[PDB]
């Protein structure tokens, strides 16, 4: 019965917490790294960030 | 060859009375005010033909 699957060679415990990593790997919060850039020709004025 | 001026354009005289010293978005942008309707233009760019 250990045989059928093999979950993929992990412990039965750890795949657990993985669980929640790939859950954190997708959280915005944690995607500072945009894609693209809009180039254009305003004045900096009142930067505000976003 | 004296590039001639386009239709747009306004005849402004120039004078001392025009450009004020205001502020706008922090800095003291030099205000050009265009007298045919009062409306100071802080930045350099996008005052009025």
């Amino acid at each position: 019965e250990a045989f059928r699957w093999s979950r993929y060679f992990l412990d039965e415990l750890q795949l657990r917490r993985l669980s929640v990593g790939l859950r954190l790997i997708t959280n915005p919060r944690i995607a500072r790294r945009f894609n693209g850039v809009r180039i254009m020709y305003l004045t900096d004025d009142d930067p505000d960030p976003d | 060859f004296v590039p001639d001026v386009p239709e747009g354009y306004v005849a402004v005289q120039y004078a001392h009375r025009l450009f004020s010293s205001s502020l706008a978005n922090k800095r003291n942008r030099v205000t050009y005010t265009h007298p045919p309707t009062g409306m100071a233009y802080p930045s350099p760019t996008g005052r009025p033909h």
